[PDB]
């Protein structure tokens, strides 16, 4: 049946503190989608040479 | 709009349409349009006679213009004769565009 | 006097503007799937079941 | 409260309102038409009739009636049966004098122009395969077919060599011959009276009388069988019984409540289901079994419905046809006749609950009959069946010439003959 | 004409000077990267880029 | 003639009671001569764990089979015999039994459902044959694809949780699930400060309270097995499930950002939205005239079959989106053109698009409360998620207060940068990547 496919678990990737599954997505989107995106900030300011 | 001086103005019309010489090629006025947008939705609202009557009007003055030949004179179309077979048509689809224009402005 | 769906059985299809095309009363009439094995198979033209007729707002 | 204001107009139309304090307000036009008015040189001219509400006419266009509705977020709808057709229009209770204006165009002053008709043409495909896809869809309008020789036998669908050819003319013809003021009633479920008077006068001025005279339905004793890949068997047995409006009507409605004419538990076994528990004496496989009840004007039509396994379609119709032989000959209790008279007054009062429902069963009665009559009338006709008239009722099927109609594998059903 | 006139045309416009003037000052200040313009180049001093 | 403003004041409100049990009783008198009457209770599947996720759709199916004092067939005789009917459902967080009778079989109405939820039998060979009518029923839902690709969703937008499982559990469980597993289900959620005695129609509430005392005051009034469970959330995750078929003849996706829980202000500005976008279907009458513009391109160029939004609502969280079905050479141009309109709403939004917006809103949920069994699952469950009834005339005036700012803002905190869970159900190769997906929720000028 289509009532046994769930999915596999993939707490071996995620940002280190979203895996408590527990607390739910608003404090945790607040601070976590960013620093790598500052290293597209620095890929541009740099990109200018 | 004038009514005294419409005789006048009636004969400036029929020098204009025999200086213009598309019935020297056998065409009524409406044959002659640029087909825009408009213009493509009326042609293909007409009803199947008097288009299957267009598309062999056409064809033949596209053949008399690669040989630089026009027809015999007793074979030109005649002022008076001049169906505006389009003009129906085409009123109707300029009407309904500026209703989709009004309504999307209010 | 009493109507085509007061007696139940005849046929009626509906048209809409922004609803769906429907068609009778009693048509999936009931323990018919209920005892098993009824499937209900997939379209390549139709209408959704909901006909939106039914959402609180 | 206000029960109805009820009024004939001097040229025929009915015109009925009730004056609630609802929020929405319901408008229909109910009209004597339907695929039974039709011949064999315009079949399907009803169909696309049907599908045709929202094309330009002479006081609005296609654009302006889908764009002007939609703006206040009303609806428009189109009901057909075999005998009539209703056109609904519902927002809420402001807006309501602004969609009566385009209902009255829809069904006064239509236009019907070539290159509109002509792009319409292929919906009559998709609505008819949507349709198509319950398999009691096509077993039902063979039924008709079978049944009858003229009128009620066409179909409420196009037939398939008739798609492309429904022209304009055609469907002038049909609407000036048919929406005419005496077929017609006016019925308002949240406006005042004397304002839908006020509208009855804007087409008042043309169609005024009796349209043209349908013929009479001959009764043709027939069957017809199609052979197909479906995984189940559906079948249909039926005679002639009884039209709307008579004492022995009321008869058959109470039969068909003995028998069985659907379930009131979800997942129950129908305990008191006659039809049922025969059936479920000897076939252990899944089925299903109901009686069929059909009335119209001048006729109608009664009998068993059966879903099956193909290998054991023939146990099951016998099964179920001995059930109604026994009742024939006088096997019928007094506290079962009391538990069908109480199945049948309570559906009667839930489908009346609903606007929709409350606006379709005023409607059928000012086409039919020319009057309003309470639920409490209602209610004293189907206590005055007697069981003696139960009993008559199931021998004018037993003793009648019978039609058939079946679909799936039909290697082990019987013929009707048989 | 009045096929683009209407309170819907400059609606838009509205939205998008903003859109509108980052259009224009990003190119305006694109130009001075370009082709060394050398009255704009100290417009702010803090750019010494030839040498 | 009155006014829609004056039709508000005149609807009659709702009377609620409560008992010394922490039973609640509600109702609303409208003058008919039928009702509708019924029990809901918070539970369902989100309250249960691995070991007996079937266990609650395990119950509704032996409700109606047989009591201590109405053994078997001898309630479906009684119910018959009235001219009543008896209906249940069972969603992710609630369940409902109700019955329609006439307004004089009340008081047997009443004792029916009061035997039902509390002296229900269970007794072990009505579940052995029961277990093999759901193992049916798991293969028929299998083949309504819209069923199969809304599950699908749910399991991907909250992987972890137990919002993910589904109501019906897998097919395992159902060929495990014990007597003393559903035994232990009954005590533990079957309680009643957690149960709601709702009815409508005509019916007094004095008499329906008088009803309930009698019939209802024998459950235990307290928490006793000191169960107070800590309701604790559930997280979204941006994902994809992708189920490759090429025999199946058209294609289901389903898109869907985090949404709103139930008592959030945010809900009544984010339906407005949906109802720009709107919906349609092939046999719809009035395409390419259509005010929607997903709709009038979809039926000028054949695009689809039909497409629905939805705005589905849980406690803390929930799911807003779409869905669609369309042939194999359709689907990137479907997710192109529908992401164009989510953009276009978190800026430019206009507001004659907001009257309109306004104006469906207003329709849907006068229309929603026509009869005695939607106005009675309206009261029963806006007692388990908002504590009270909201009444017609404050629902208007939260919708007065929507202009196209208000929209314009809401729409941007919730759309705008933000990772989708997506579903898809075969033939599927032209949905586009992941990645194409997510750089579509930016945008190019603004």
């Amino acid at each position: 049946s289509h009532t046994d496919i769930r999915v596999p678990d993939f707490s071996d990737y995620r940002r280190a503190e979203v895996l408590d599954s527990t607390k739910s997505s608003k404090e945790s989107s607040d601070a976590r989608k960013g620093f790598s995106y500052l290293i597209t900030a620095t890929t541009t300011v740099g990109v200018a040479y | 709009a004038v009514a005294a001086s419409s005789k006048w103005l009636e004969g400036i019309r029929k020098w204009y349409y025999n200086a213009a010489g598309f019935n020297k090629l056998g065409l009524m006025r409406d044959d002659t349009i640029y087909e825009d947008d408009d213009v493509k939705e009326a042609i293909r609202r007409l009803p199947e006679n008097l288009y299957n009557d267009r598309v062999f009007r056409i064809k033949r003055a596209l053949d008399l213009t690669m040989r630089q030949q026009i027809l015999p004179k007793e074979q030109w179309t005649k002022y008076e004769e001049d169906k505006f077979y389009l003009e129906p048509y085409l009123k109707e689809v300029i009407r309904e565009r500026k209703e989709r224009e009004e309504w999307a402005k209010k | 006097m009493l109507s085509v769906a007061s007696r139940s059985g005849p046929f009626a299809p509906v048209l809409s503007a922004t609803s769906r095309g429907v068609a009778g009363a009693l048509r999936p009439l009931v323990q018919a799937a209920l005892p098993a094995t009824s499937e209900s198979p997939v379209l390549d033209a139709k209408r959704s079941f909901l006909c939106r007729e039914s959402l609180s707002g | 409260p206000q029960d109805l204001e009820f009024t004939r107009l001097p040229n025929g139309l009915v015109i009925a309102s009730l004056e609630n304090y609802a929020p929405a307000s319901r408008i229909g036009l109910f009209i004597k038409a339907g695929s039974r008015y039709e011949d064999s040189n315009n079949l399907g001219t009803s169909h696309l009739l049907r599908l045709a509400s929202s094309l330009t006419t002479k006081g609005a266009s296609s654009f302006k009636i889908t764009r002007g509705i939609e703006a206040v977020g009303g609806k428009l709808s189109v009901t057909s049966t075999r005998e009539s057709m209703a056109y609904t229009v519902e927002c809420l209770r402001d807006d309501i004098e602004i969609l009566m204006e385009f209902l009255l165009n829809v069904t006064a002053a239509p236009e019907f122009r070539r290159w509109e008709v002509a792009a319409l043409q292929s919906q009559l495909r998709i609505d008819k395969a949507v349709a198509f896809q319950n398999p009691q869809a096509q077993v039902l309008e063979n039924l008709h077919a079978a049944a009858y020789r003229n009128a009620l036998a066409n179909s409420l669908y196009c037939p398939d060599y008739r798609i492309g050819k429904v022209t304009p003319d055609q469907l002038h013809y049909y609407v000036q011959n048919h929406f005419t003021s005496a077929r017609m009633a006016l019925i308002g479920l949240g406006v005042s009276h004397p304002v839908l008077k006020q509208v009855a006068e804007r087409f008042l001025n043309m169609r005024g009388g009796l349209g043209l005279s349908g013929a009479k339905a001959k009764y043709r004793g027939g069957e017809i069988r199609d052979q197909n890949g479906d995984s189940l068997v559906h079948a249909a047995l039926v005679a002639e019984s009884a039209a709307t409006g008579s004492a022995e009507a009321n008869a058959f409605s109470v039969l068909q409540h003995v028998l069985g004419a659907g379930p009131h538990v979800k997942r129950g076994s129908n305990a008191t289901s006659s039809l049922y528990q025969a059936v479920a004496k000897g076939v252990h496989q899944p089925f299903d079994v109901s009686a069929f009840n059909a009335s119209y004007s001048d006729s109608g039509l009664f009998g068993i419905y059966t879903i099956s396994q193909a290998a054991s379609a023939g146990d099951v119709i016998k099964s179920a046809y001995d059930q109604v032989k026994a009742i024939a000959q006088g096997n019928l209790s007094n506290t079962d006749v009391q538990a069908a008279k109480n199945k049948l007054k309570a559906g009667y009062l839930m489908s009346v609950e609903s606007s929709e429902g409350f606006l379709d069963e005023v409607g059928s009665q000012a086409l039919v009959a020319g009057s309003y009559m309470q639920p409490s009338t209602v209610l004293q006709q189907i206590d005055s069946v007697a069981d003696a008239d139960v009993i008559n009722a199931a021998k004018k099927f037993v003793s009648g010439r019978k039609s058939m109609a079946a679909s799936g594998n039909l290697g082990h059903t019987p013929f009707v003959d048989e | 004409l009045s096929r683009f006139l209407g309170p819907r045309y400059r609606e838009l416009a509205r939205n998008w000077i903003p859109t509108a003037s980052m259009w224009g000052a990003v190119g305006a200040v694109g130009l001075v990267w370009a082709t060394d313009w050398r009255l704009i180049l100290d417009w702010v001093p803090y750019i010494n880029g030839k040498f | 003639t009155a006014t829609y403003a004056q039709a508000l004041q005149s609807v009659p409100e709702t009377q609620v009671s409560q008992l010394d049990n922490g039973l609640r009783v509600a109702s609303e008198q409208s003058s008919q001569p039928t009702c509708t009457v019924g029990v809901w209770i918070d539970a369902g599947s989100r309250y249960e764990n691995e070991k007996n996720n079937g266990a609650g759709y395990f119950v509704e199916h032996l409700a109606f089979k047989g009591t201590k004092n109405r053994p078997g067939s001898a309630l479906e005789k009684e119910v018959e015999s009235m001219g009543a009917h008896l209906n249940a459902y069972s969603t992710r967080e609630h369940t409902a039994y109700y019955i329609k009778a006439l307004s004089k079989d009340l008081p047997k109405a009443v004792e029916l459902l009061a035997d039902i939820v509390q002296n229900c039998s269970l007794e072990d060979s009505q579940i052995e044959k029961e277990r093999d009518v759901i193992l049916q029923e798991l293969q028929e839902n299998d083949s309504s694809m819209r069923d199969v690709v809304f599950d699908y969703l749910h399991a991907t937008a909250f992987q972890g949780t137990p919002l993910a499982q589904s109501v019906e559990g897998p097919s395992e469980n159902v060929r495990k699930l014990s007597r003393a597993d559903l035994t232990e289900y009954v005590s533990q959620h079957y309680k009643a400060p957690r149960m709601v005695l709702a009815a409508a129609g005509g019916v007094e509430h004095r008499q329906l309270l008088d009803l309930a005392q009698k019939h209802f005051s024998s459950l235990s009034g307290t928490y006793v097995e000191d169960a107070v469970p800590a309701f604790t959330p559930c997280r979204f995750t941006g994902s994809e499930i992708r189920h490759r078929d090429d025999a199946l003849p058209l294609a289901h996706v389903a898109i869907a950002v985090e949404g709103p829980g139930w008592a959030n202000p945010d809900n009544v500005p984010l339906q407005v939205a949906n109802a720009i976008i709107g919906h349609y279907d092939s046999t719809y009458g009035g395409g390419t005239h259509m005010s929607s513009t997903l709709a009038s391109v979809a039926a000028t160029r054949k695009l689809c079959q039909s497409f629905q939004t939805f705005n589905i609502c849980y406690a803390e969280t929930g799911l807003l989106g779409a869905h669609f079905v369309c042939d194999n050479m359709s689907i990137d141009d479907m997710m192109f053109f529908l992401q164009g309109q989510w953009m276009r709403l978190c800026t430019s939004a206009t507001e004659s698009e907001v009257v309109r917006g306004k104006n469906i809103l207003r329709n849907a949920l006068v229309s929603h409360l026509d009869g005695t069994t939607p106005v009675c699952e309206d009261i029963g469950r806006s007692l388990l998620t908002y504590g009270r009834r909201i009444p017609l005339a404050e629902w208007e005036s939260r919708i007065a207060e929507v202009d196209a700012s208000v929209v314009r803002e809401v729409c941007s905190k919730y759309f705008y940068d933000q990772c989708p869970a997506v579903a898809g159900l075969g033939p599927i190769e032209q949905l586009p990547d992941y990645n194409r997906i997510r750089s579509g929720m930016f945008w190019l000028r603004f």
